[PDB]
């Protein structure tokens, strides 16, 4: 019973991290995004003015 | 990329009009700026005509 | 409420009793001059130990030196410009861009623009 228990453990320990590191990657990749979007809009700005 | 050189074609217009630069060398560095462009663009997506 | 103000007086004893201890520790002092010694030889081997010891993150950086060179241009250009009415450069200017532009009602420009603005590049291939 022990040693069941401490597998059981064991394998929700590696489910946590591998279901944490694909949203970490889904809001770093919307961030970036969003960045890149406005860098585009500001050269466009910069064009017209010039 | 794209909003790096849209800002750096225009910067460096300046700069080359300062130093007296002739029309022939502008020409040149404009058609190996926009080949580098042209040439990157085609890994990052197939460039297919949409 | 009188109990909930317990953690902040229990926090609070401890500054009053510090206090005291200062003054009897002063009070029990010339060994003064010995002490100042000390700390004023520690500070130049501090200051000297302190002086020994002294994709797409790429593009942003760039287009942002680029954005900062592009207003700072723009800048110093407009300046001449303000002068136009007195200057007399930018009229022998304007003589020169009128007479080469001969090779108007402006609103319909933009609607004769606007009319094809988001189809322009399906239309020319």
């Amino acid at each position: 019973k022990d040693w069941q228990a401490w597998l059981g453990s064991v394998e929700h320990s590696r489910n946590t991290a591998n279901a944490s590191y694909q949203d970490l990657n889904l809001k770093r990749a919307a961030v970036l995004q969003e960045q890149s979007w406005g860098a585009r809009g500001n050269a466009a700005i910069a064009d017209f003015v010039t | 990329a794209l909003a790096s050189f849209q800002l750096g074609l225009q910067n460096t217009a300046q700069q080359y009009v300062n130093s007296g630069k002739t029309p022939e060398e502008f020409n040149v560095h404009v058609q190996q700026q926009t080949n580098q462009l042209l040439q990157e663009a085609g890994a990052q997506g197939l460039n297919l005509n949409d | 409420m009188i109990w909930m103000f317990a953690a902040a007086a229990a926090q609070m004893i401890q500054g009053g009793l510090q206090y005291a201890q200062d003054a009897k520790n002063q009070r029990r002092q010339a060994d003064q001059k010995y002490n100042e010694a000390v700390r004023s030889a520690s500070a130049r081997q501090i200051t000297e130990i302190n002086t020994q010891r002294s994709s797409v993150e790429q593009n942003l950086q760039e287009v942002g030196v680029q954005l900062a060179a592009a207003e700072g241009n723009l800048m110093q250009n407009a300046e001449l410009t303000e002068l136009s009415l007195d200057s007399s450069v930018m009229n022998t200017v304007d003589q020169a861009r009128n007479s080469i532009r001969e090779l108007t009602d402006w609103a319909a420009t933009g609607s004769a623009v606007g009319q094809i603005g988001t189809s322009m590049v399906a239309n020319k291939l």
